[PDB]
């Protein structure tokens, strides 16, 4: 009886008793901790070789079991119908909370009962960062682990002070030690190895913006291209159909075609096949949500278009048109704006984005201030026949516009595909 | 449409930087209204209970910043005790009597 | 995978297509193979040489065998840049030396990777004695138009040839289409 | 029983129509994260 | 087109063979300025990097 | 062995530097503890100026 070790429910009696459902399936307990969660009672472990044991009778169970993890790590539990059976109250953390000034004041207090010594404008500060981090403007990160980190490395820098100076020298930092890949990126740019046109006009090249997914989470450019070709309505995108991907219909593929077929209907057989491609790899592509990167190039390329090299264009789209957000806008707005320094700032440069991104945007200080110089234009966007019309500078009205000339350019096709089939019957 | 500087200056305006703050603690679970009513249940009514979020919440800090402050009757102690050297049974007895 | 599209045969199909749309049901399927093995293919990327000849074999146009090509391409016909220059520009000059260097022999390279060209002190030497030529080129016009010794434009033309080549596979195609009818 | 019980616990030691009520209220409440996240994305415009 | 020879060259002019250097030994981690300012502060913070 | 002593388990007051190919840590990376408890990146560039 004295070499009974006691174990977590052996002291709990009464309490609580905080478990890691991650633990739990690591670990392959959950099951028999679900029978005793059962049962009401509970034997300590017996080792099935030695039969001069103890028939202990089982402890009984009284205590509240609080489990503790992550939304993705319940699901492996929820399928038991016994786990909601035990389990009645579910206590959702809300990834983030309300970003009113009652929340900086509790951010504030927080911070200081960890121990630290904080101005206030490194208070104000770190608020920022953390509204940024959770990428809306009133919602702050509730990630307070991550943000006392941060502040863990402010006061490193500052000496233990949280000065807000203190607080931009931590941010930098952060950036600029996960920054080799986007060093790299830029002096190929700034060496020609991988030219990106941010000045003048192309026709049928864009420059997107994408988060690269052979690395962490940082926006950077890639100049997308569409060609349009006289032949099926077929549409080919070839990042996504670079192998095993020809036999999938993508939801991006269809949206496109969707989307350009019901738009121009005085050709709706779509004599154009349009091929879209990436320059280069890094690049990582959804697969699931065409881009308005993809729709623009396509229309400039079908009406011979020149679309603007300054503008960088972000956006996912819709069929109707319509211009949905997108995840991780900053990171790629502020990629844009690197690349665009690193080859100096004309003074014309922006970007274009949905305008639903407008409650995303918490841009980097840099990028602020270039805005309010009036070197770098942030343009925000409805529907994809703004951000065309941003591009090639002109309206859908008049005498020689942008829906007047891809009339034309969809009857030329229609006229050479009817040739062509004057030719299969002659 | 072209976002104008005013639309797009999200950064709360800094006041004052050159003095340091004291601000009182903020409750467990400060603008987590949900976990805290939802702990609340699971301990007035002795419920099993589950918290759930994205990692890096500091949910183990929060929750044990939170239960320690609840007050609980006084558990009674249990302890194993032997009738025999093969049956060892389970007593209950009130606190501080073992 | 040979039911499977590969990113430089569509990358190819779409530059062709693209660049000659007087004929856009392209009426010439081109076969791309590798004289001997031990040719290693990256199969993500097109490389320029396949584009140029796959181009003079459309047009009938006998390309200078001085010459190396490299390069990737995009399905724009902008020459990208490809990893180890160094290594393949050094490769045909010792191949060009071993049959006897004739100051005609050459690379052409994408002029993305002038930032890589670190090349040995034998070929930078035959550079200067005007034994070995480096043609850095950006586009596949550029490097088309160098292989072939004449402009795109103009007499003998070799836009207007290559558009000469595909109305021939047109007309025989509908000779062909002729015999349909029965 | 199980929603009894929360209505139990809400009210203290009776049903009432109120404690019912408040409990059903909570069952929706604590599982209301996601929905809650989905409207305020609406309001915010993110989803229009 | 053709490039010069003057544009490919790429050698750093060697302009003496014949005599030894004498150099100071450079800080640790030279040209790595972001990995020495990484350990920089994760020495001060002690922090595991 | 049954005679294990009940050992006190020794404290950690060190600085752990872990060092390898960036493929490595690819593996390591994917847990979010290690994003928490390693959280100073050191990068070292492969190229100096």
């Amino acid at each position: 009886v004295s070499l009974i070790r006691p174990g977590a429910v052996h002291r709990a009696q009464g309490g609580y008793l905080i478990l890691d459902a991650l633990s739990l399936k690591r670990e392959g307990t959950w099951e028999a901790f679900k029978r005793a969660l059962r049962n009401g009672q509970v034997e300590p472990v017996t080792e099935p070789q030695a039969p001069a044991g103890l028939e202990v009778e089982p402890f009984p169970i009284q205590m509240q079991v609080i489990l503790v993890g992550t939304p993705e790590a319940f699901e492996g539990l929820e399928e038991d119908p016994a786990f909601s059976e035990l389990f009645r109250i579910r206590a959702e953390f809300s990834p983030t909370l309300p970003a009113s000034p009652e929340n900086c004041t509790a951010l504030g207090g927080w911070l200081l009962a960890q121990g630290f010594q904080l101005t206030q404008g490194g208070l104000t500060r770190l608020y920022d960062e953390a509204r940024r981090m959770a990428e809306q403007r009133d919602r702050m990160d509730a990630r307070l682990v991550e943000i006392r980190a941060l502040a863990e490395e402010a006061a490193v820098l500052g000496g233990g002070l949280l000065t807000a100076e203190s607080v931009e020298q931590a941010i930098a930092a952060r950036e600029h030690r996960s920054f080799l890949s986007e060093e790299e990126f830029l002096r190929a740019v700034q060496e020609g190895v991988i030219r990106l046109r941010t000045t003048g006009r192309a026709v049928g090249e864009v420059n997107s913006l994408v988060v690269v997914e052979a690395a962490p989470y940082w926006g950077r450019p890639a100049r997308l291209t569409a060609r349009a070709a006289p032949g099926r309505d077929h549409l080919i995108s070839i990042d996504r159909e670079a192998g095993l991907g020809g036999q999938i219909f993508h939801k991006a593929v269809l949206t496109l075609a969707g989307y350009l077929r019901s738009r121009y209907i005085e050709h709706g057989s779509l004599p154009v096949t349009i091929s879209l491609a990436f320059e280069q790899n890094y690049v990582s592509i959804e697969g699931d949500s065409a881009g308005l990167a993809e729709l623009v190039a396509a229309l400039s390329a079908i009406g011979n278009l020149p679309l603007r090299q300054d503008l960088a264009v972000t956006g996912a789209v819709d069929q109707t048109g319509k211009v949905l957000a997108v995840g991780a806008i900053n990171a790629k707005v502020e990629g844009f704006f690197r690349v665009c320094k690193a080859l100096g700032l004309s003074g014309t440069q922006g970007v274009i984005l949905p305008e639903a991104n407008l409650a995303n945007l918490t841009l980097r200080a840099e990028v602020l201030e270039a805005v309010r110089a009036g070197q770098f234009h942030i343009y925000a966007v409805e529907t994809a026949e703004q951000a065309l019309e941003i591009l090639a500078g002109a309206r859908m009205e008049g005498f020689r516009g942008l829906q007047e000339k891809i009339r034309a350019g969809l009857e030329a096709f229609a006229r050479l595909e009817e040739g062509h089939d004057k030719e299969d019957r002659e | 449409m072209r976002l104008s500087y005013e639309a797009l200056e999200w950064r709360t305006p800094i006041e004052n930087s050159t003095e340091p703050v004291s601000l009182p603690p903020p409750p467990p679970f400060f603008g987590q209204e949900r976990a805290r009513e939802a702990l609340e249940l699971a301990i007035r009514g002795g419920f099993h209970a589950y918290l759930v979020g994205p990692p890096s919440l500091g949910k183990h800090e929060a929750l044990l910043a939170y239960l320690s402050t609840q007050s609980v009757e006084t558990p009674p102690d249990l302890l194993y005790v032997p009738l025999s050297e093969r049956k060892v049974a389970v007593l209950t007895l009130p606190s501080g009597q073992e």
